[PDB]
């Protein structure tokens, strides 16, 4: 049973507990939110998939392609507790809940065990200028100024050229990086990648 | 633990594991990280 959980629902209905919508927020509180209020289904922008699909259009994130380039940050859409027309059932009957949520230890092995045992987690790392140009390989910060913290999805690990890495999913579409994925140095708490791992177990109901 | 692990191979029956979203012009990555991993785990922990 695979459901595409709506980012929109999370971004817009989590109040100030999550932070401030499009002006960034708190990963850990996002997990908590799902535990308390749950989350509906919702696919990609203008997919008509699920109850609350994403309403902010895609763009070109530091790359060239057909899409207009990402503007910066815009407006946080409104929390509307109703499903898009054409979707059945009700908003409330579409809610998916968490049993729990917890922080994973700043430890390579703990993070490895968690993924292996329960699946992809969420982490965050500080983004430096050289990161934007990521194409392939294992990312390692050398040059460039800092930009900020950036939450991501860690779903695996490996070693390349004896350089161990974390397999991560970015949300800058598929035409950024390696078909939307990147690899970053592991075991050195690089760019703070093993520092803010959070996960949780769904509610089999 | 294995030397290499890729959730996308381990759980091919969960299509969300391979999916790439777009947060667009918004600092919502905190939410994407979340609903992406949540999507995945629902599929993993369910029959």
């Amino acid at each position: 049973v695979s459901v595409e959980v709506s980012a929109e629902d999370l971004l817009t209905c989590c109040g100030s507990m999550c932070g401030d919508g499009c002006n960034g927020g708190y990963p850990a509180e996002a997990w908590n939110f799902w535990t308390r209020k749950g989350l509906v289904s919702g696919g990609l922008y203008e997919s008509h998939v699920g109850c609350r699909p994403y309403s902010i259009p895609p763009c070109e994130h530091h790359v060239n392609g057909s899409r207009p380039p990402c503007t910066g940050e815009g407006d946080t859409p409104k929390c509307s507790k109703i499903c898009e027309p054409g979707y059945s059932p009700t908003y409330k009957q579409d809610k998916h809940y968490g049993y729990n949520s917890y922080s994973v230890s700043n430890s390579e092995k703990d993070i490895m065990a968690e993924i292996y045992k329960n699946g992809p987690v969420e982490g965050a790392f500080s983004v430096y200028s050289d990161f934007l140009l990521y194409k392939s390989g294992v990312y390692q910060h050398v040059t460039g100024e800092m930009m900020g913290g950036h939450a991501i999805r860690i779903l695996g690990w490996g070693v390349e050229n004896g350089t161990p890495y974390w397999l991560v999913a970015n949300s800058w579409n598929t035409d950024w990086g390696d078909n939307g994925f990147f690899k970053i140095l592991r075991g050195q708490d690089h760019c703070g990648i093993e520092s803010e791992v959070v996960a949780g177990i769904p509610r089999t109901d | 633990l294995p030397a290499s692990f890729d959730a996308r191979e381990q759980w091919p029956q969960c299509p969300t594991i391979k999916e790439i979203r777009d947060q667009g012009s918004c600092g919502s990555c905190w939410a994407f990280g979340a609903v992406e991993a949540i999507s995945d785990r629902i599929c993993i922990h369910t029959n």
